[PDB]
């Protein structure tokens, strides 16, 4: 299935599956290599079998909602704080 | 690396309240008004006071009659400052 650039999408590669936002990436493999991964045991980088480049993976952001808001005394308005995103995901 | 990594899976690392930049401001704050204003700061507005006139106090406090620095303030300032030039190397060399 045509592949998904900068944008979070589900994925299977080569039956590795996963859900990530993945992206062109400049760390290189030796040949004979698959996955990347980190000090965490994640997979962080794949390579795309068909074309072959090297693929990073960041699982789509997320973070805490925060309420920040007056009492509800002084007011019914809150502002929102989505922790830890770019904002577009709004 | 443990920049995301653990952000994969709910580890989050929620920023300090105050930045380091703060700190800094504090630590500014609380090293400037100790030179200026000796000790009085702590206890309500700080009052300027000339420093060699604090150092003649804070031998008072451990028992050295002042005249000993307005004496041996020439050597004292030396022994101070060779004195934190090794702070650095202490840091830096270990
Ligand atoms: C986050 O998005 C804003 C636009 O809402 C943009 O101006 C900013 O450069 C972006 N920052 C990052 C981390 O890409």
């Amino acid at each position: 299935t045509n592949l998904v650039k900068n944008k979070c999408v589900n994925f299977n590669f080569n039956g590795l599956t996963g859900t990530g936002v993945l992206t062109e990436s400049n760390k290189k493999f030796l040949p004979f290599q698959q996955f990347g991964r980190d000090i965490a045991d994640t997979t962080d980088a794949v390579r795309d079998p068909q074309t072959l480049e090297i693929l990073d993976i960041t699982p789509c952001s997320f973070g805490g909602v925060s309420v920040i808001t007056p009492g509800t005394n002084t007011s019914n308005q809150v502002a929102v704080l989505y922790q830890d995103v770019n904002c577009t995901e709004v | 690396d443990l920049i995301c990594a653990q952000k994969f899976n709910g580890l989050t690392v929620l920023p300090p309240l105050l930045t380091d930049e703060m700190i800094a401001q504090y630590t500014s704050a609380l090293l400037a008004g100790t030179i200026t204003s000796g000790w009085t700061f702590g206890a309500g507005a700080a009052l300027q006071i000339p420093f060699a006139m604090q150092m003649a106090y804070r031998f008072n406090g451990i028992g050295v009659t002042q005249n000993v620095l307005y004496e041996n303030q020439k050597l004292i300032a030396n022994q101070f400052n060779s004195a934190i030039g090794k702070i650095q190397d202490s840091l830096s060399s270990t």
